[PDB]
């Protein structure tokens, strides 16, 4: 499925 | 911010995206911007591609077997990514430079940028009966590795990710439409006038319709019944012209009119889905896998460039219809009715920062 | 954009209620409709909610079978149903509006309605007094809240400390209000739903 | 499927101008479909930031939210004195919708000395038939307090709300008795 | 050789004609001949007038008076014979000459000369409460004595007598008229042929007419109902131009075609009265009183001289029509029929010697 | 009413 | 164009007939059929009459409420109803074409057929000789017609007088031949409708 | 209205080439619409004249008429072999459609005698018991005669048709009686 992800600022 | 990202069932593979709504101001689209994750030392192939594909699945009624439908591609551009071709030199964004940056020298960026004067995202509503895919208007974009693009491709290999084109409401209003028409009559010269007038020609979806209608009855006939709608008329391009009409709401008006006199008033009108649930067939906005959208935006061409577009092209207007009575030297041979057609068109507002979402209070 | 409710009132356990939510400066086939409540003491709770664009009814688990939700496009008004009502159930009720493209949290509230659910009937307020420095004057046994007290007709506003009210175990209401004084009267209170101002003087 | 919210710490208190924050976490993994409420004690709750960021039309700026994993945070600046109130984390993602406990935010004041006074019933209540003694505590800090009776419980308490002329506590612990087990010392 | 003659109730006045009916052969018309018979002696105006007056008679539905019919002329000229004009010398015809001599000194000839372009007698269909005069188009001839044009007419001083402006079949018929169609859906590219075609584009009354058909499917879909039909296309202008037609007989075939398959077969219809009475407001030829007719008889016009005609022009075609299995993607939005319209043309052959008549079989 | 005649010859 | 009728026979009174009057080479929407009767040694006489374009019935006077017409479009053929016959009735009867646009008389005639009503019964034929020139046979008590009567077989065709039958007043019919011999056998009858050929002769 | 309609004369006889006239009458006006019929005996009638002046296609135009007033008349120049059969006039202006009772023509010739034979009952006759005598008349001219019987009705004639061969009549009458009744004389 779909992957919710961030890039740490 | 938070990024969308999705990896193949070998696990080989993954993509990442900033969003899945592109917005299109009609003369420019925004670029389509991302950044694949790749592993050489597994990957024989040595080659990687990525393709963005506009075709318009369609479901087949004549071939008695269940859940297949045909595949017509409208539009396929496809940009490889590994090895890194010195000629497809290209900047890349504030944020795929940082995503970059976090990935590090396995991950390689890649850009598709679509032609104008294209379809939008647009889904048919499927009847009671369907167990297929959605049908309608669709992209998605499919990344791959293999040795020559004529390779076969493999489940495991690939990825399919779906995302929409929209469209928004533009910021300044046009002029308010308004029609007039008048009837006339053999037996007396007497004409019979009638006038039409909508608030302003954008709305919003769920908001109340108000018109303005004044009537001029001259003759010696009398008004019985007065019918008011606004009908979906949609236009489709896959091989010849398709032309069709389906109505949202109907009111209907118990005045009378009697001759030669006048009357005015304003009556109201309102479009949803919940009463026309059982109306197959009807046009709706773009659907991910399976979230309930509203009714279809209207779509804005290009100016009056006389394009043939391609798809699905979406339009809407208002009906207004006069039932006078039958009888005399003609008896009941002659049509002696009235009618009107108000064209409007309706969209979203802008977003200031929150994109859409997929329903959101999951059950 | 004002939103009014109205229908509140004091019914005895397993009966019903009329629930209206009166919504003003906007229609509701453009928002989402929702109903909270806040037992006192506690937190806020969703109980119900109504969607007229896509026709969709949803309910909390603990008010199923006996609550339902109703709307008229007509006049852009809800009514609540409710049935077979528990005590345990009282609070106070506030109807909501969202919006529905798209839902972006709970912006608009109403003022908020208070509902009894008790089998317990109106009782008389009983004054006492309070020998002695401080003073003070209980009032217990009464039903129902509140009821108006001062000290000397509101002649002694200096260091008087009314005190919330109590629900003791009998079903009834109970509270105590005190009042500070060094050296050196007339607990002037009042029990509205009675209608009955009693009075007394508290001496050493 | 339901999701539970634990909200802390469960009460605070402060001075003007401090900086504090707030504590939100998730059962599960909720985005950042997640609000915030503050409500005033008698008024309709009032929301203040919405997708766990996103800062509502008219707020004054010093309020500020953070999210980080499974768990929220929401942070104020400058304490203004209209902010002391309770506050709520709320998420929107999956049905019921379910609210939390709530952090309830007061002022900052000097320990304050409680007066103890104890009041005997009077004589009215011997032809009442019931017996009951109150006593009273006045001007304490803080909320926390220990009470000793003697002549063990079905006793009630009644507090009231910081007087703002002193910004201190009343104490009112009361307990019934009957005729005979009073008259018993 | 008998000839038709009428008197005033007075019976100072008798006219003579030679017949009822007049025969146009398009470009030009038959002069109407006749001599009237006059007592100057009894009569002191001294002046005498006929005339020929074409006006179209018809009822009123406002006025709630019963009877009352309003009528609009359309040609009126008008003659006077007594006293004898100089400057009107004509010729006298061969049986013109033998009236006079047979009635002598006192009776005195006139014409009329009707212009070309005029449209022919026909009568609407009255409807079930109707008991006032025929309504259509009627010509009259009117005879009178009067001092002055503008004098009072008495009713005891005036004749009035009907006669019918008819036309007949050419004698050379011309090419047959056939009709094809194609029709092409939007699933796939096959098209849909079909053929129709008359025996002869001249029929009489009464005789069965057969047509030719033959249809080229290929598409997916099947053929359900094929409807055939001949409908009254009529056309009146008084103050301006109304249409509306009207079914005269319906055959409906259970004919199915299946997909990718042709057909071809031979229908028979039958136009006439009896099943057709109740229908209100049918076009019939002329009437004299009450007598009769059968249906109105085509009328041809003046070549492609675009002219725009006064009165009923009459024409009749003929419907072919499918009905095409509804579903698929659009459901049941779109209209997949397909339709054909030929046009034909029907009239009586020429009469030998005997004119028609009024009702033979008298009851 | 509409009587007939003739020319006899 | 060839007019066809069929259905006649010989009925007791009172009783029913089928006449189809079975047309070629022209429709029936734009001809009017009639029917006409001839009583033997009598004239002609109209019965009735149909028209198809208007759909009007005509019928005669005398044969009014027992007599009703009919005719089929999709095979171009008539029938014509007839009940409670009378004795009297029995003629040969005619089925006639006429142009509808216009009348112009009677044109087109069928061939005719016969009809019987009676309450008799075949009767069988009786020969009796004729003594005396001439010679003569009789046949009389006998029914229905017609007879075959022969002088030798046919060998006597020479002289031979035969006469038309009568009805008597008993129901039955009666017939001579007669043959003039100046100087000088078999009288050679045969009864079609009995196939009997009764033979005598004649000596004086 | 019915309408009655006599032609005159019943009957006439005349030679090849003769000119001859029939006359037809109406009770009421008519107008022209009259028609005229032969039909010749054991055959279907057949059409000559129709509108009373208008001939039929393929007639020959010997055949000839003529209308004044109520009066109409049909008249033939000159006579035919084939001419000599029963004719009719016929109106068609008011139902019911009435037809009239017809004229015969036939052949003229000269007188011939009537030879005149009797012809008692045979032996057979007595068994029987039905008496019956017949006499024989054979080629006479004309049609009518006279006849006389002797030893009073219930007696039948029959008449056959003129034997073309001699264009002559064939009388034949008997008279049937009891037993005891013949032999009373």
């Amino acid at each position: 499925e779909s992957e919710s992800s961030s890039f740490h600022s | 911010t938070r990024v969308f990202k999705k990896a193949s069932p070998n696990g080989k593979l993954t993509v990442y995206l900033g969003k899945r709504d592109f917005v299109d101001h009609i003369d420019l689209v925004d670029p389509v911007d991302g950044v694949v994750l790749v592993d050489p030392e597994y990957l024989k192939e040595r080659r990687v591609y990525v393709t963005l594909t506009c075709a318009f699945r369609y479901g087949r009624e004549d071939l008695d077997v269940l859940g297949l439908t045909f595949r017509k591609d409208l539009f396929v551009a496809n940009v490889q990514s590994f090895p890194p071709a010195p000629e497809d030199k290209k900047p890349l964004t504030r944020l795929q430079e940082r995503l970059i940056k976090k990935l590090g020298e396995h991950a390689y960026p890649f850009t598709f940028e679509i032609p104008p004067n294209l379809p939008c995202s647009v889904t048919l509503q499927p009847g009671p009966e369907d167990t297929g895919k959605a049908c309608g208007v669709d992209y998605e974009v499919k990344a791959f590795c293999a040795e020559n693009l004529e390779e076969k491709i493999h489940k495991r290999n690939s990825v399919r990710l779906v995302i929409r084109k929209v469209q928004y409401a533009p910021e300044r209003p046009g002029p308010q439409p308004t029609a007039e028409t008048t009837r006339q009559f053999l037996m007396s010269d007497k004409p019979l006038h009638l006038e039409a007038s909508l608030d302003k020609e954008i709305y919003y979806h769920g908001e109340p319709i108000s018109v303005n209608v004044h009537v001029t009855n001259n003759t010696n006939k009398t008004v019985k019944k007065i019918k008011i709608s606004v009908r979906q008329y949609a236009d489709i391009c896959l091989f010849n012209t398709a032309q069709y009409k389906c109505p949202v709401a109907m009111e209907e008006a118990d005045d009378t009119v009697a001759p030669s006199s006048t009357f005015c008033k304003v009556y109201t009108l309102t479009p949803f889905l919940a009463n026309n649930r059982e109306k197959r067939g009807l046009a709706l906005d773009g659907k991910l896998k399976h979230e309930d959208t509203n009714l279809a935006s209207s779509t804005l061409l290009r100016e009056g460039a006389n394009r043939e577009i391609l798809g699905i092209i979406v339009s809407y207007k208002v009906k207004v219809k006069l039932v006078v009575s039958r009888g005399g030297l003609l008896g009941d041979l002659a049509s002696s009715d009235v009618a009107v057609e108000l064209p409007f068109t309706l969209m979203h507002p802008k977003p200031k920062e929150e994109p859409p979402h997929r329903e959101v209070p999951e059950s | 954009v004002q939103l009014v409710e109205s229908g509140g009132g004091l019914v005895q356990p397993g009966g019903s209620l009329r629930l209206s939510c009166a919504a003003s400066g906007f229609n509701v086939y453009s928002s989402s409709i929702h109903w909270v409540r806040q037992a006192p003491g506690k937190g806020l709770e969703w109980v119900a909610s109504i969607s007229s664009y896509y026709g969709y009814t949803y309910y909390a688990d603990s008010v199923k079978g006996r609550f339902t939700i109703s709307a008229d496009t007509s006049k852009n008004t809800a009514y609540l149903q409710m049935n077979s009502l528990r005590a345990e159930d009282t609070a106070v009720y506030y109807c909501a509006r969202s919006r529905q493209f798209w839902y972006s949290g709970l912006d608009y509230w109403g003022q908020g309605t208070l509902v009894t659910v008790s089998s317990a009937s109106t009782k008389g307020p009983s004054v006492f007094p309070l020998a002695p420095a401080a003073l003070g004057c209980l009032v217990k046994d009464y039903f129902p809240e509140p009821v108006t007290v001062s000290w000397n007709s509101g002649a002694l506003t200096s260091g008087v400390h009314t005190f919330p009210a109590v629900l003791q175990s009998s079903g009834l209401y109970s509270l105590s209000s005190v009042v500070t004084v060094p050296s050196s009267y007339i607990c002037n209170v009042n029990h509205k739903p009675s209608n009955t101002k009693v009075d007394k003087k508290v001496e050493p | 499927s339901d999701i539970q919210m634990t909200q802390s710490p469960s009460s605070l208190s402060a001075s003007v101008g401090d900086r504090v924050t707030i504590t939100c976490r998730a059962s599960q993994s909720v985005s950042s479909a997640v609000a915030w409420y503050q409500q005033k004690p008698g008024k309709a709750p009032k929301l203040l930031i919405y997708s766990a960021s996103s800062l509502y039309s008219g707020v004054p700026s010093r309020f500020s939210g953070s999210r980080s994993g499974t768990d929220f945070t929401l942070t104020i600046s400058s304490l203004q004195p209209e902010d002391f109130a309770t506050y709520y984390c709320q998420q929107y993602k999956y049905v019921p919708v379910t609210f939390g406990q709530g952090t309830k935010v007061e002022i900052k004041r000097t320990v304050a000395a409680p007066s103890v006074f104890i009041f005997p019933p009077s004589d009215s209540q011997l032809k009442s038939g019931t017996a009951s003694v109150v006593c009273l505590l006045n001007n304490f800090y803080p909320r926390e307090a220990k009470v000793q009776w003697k002549v063990s419980g079905n006793s009630q308490e009644s507090v009231t709300e910081q007087d703002s002329k002193d910004s201190t506590y009343s104490l009112s612990s009361t307990l019934t008795l009957s005729k005979a087990d009073y008259e018993k010392h």
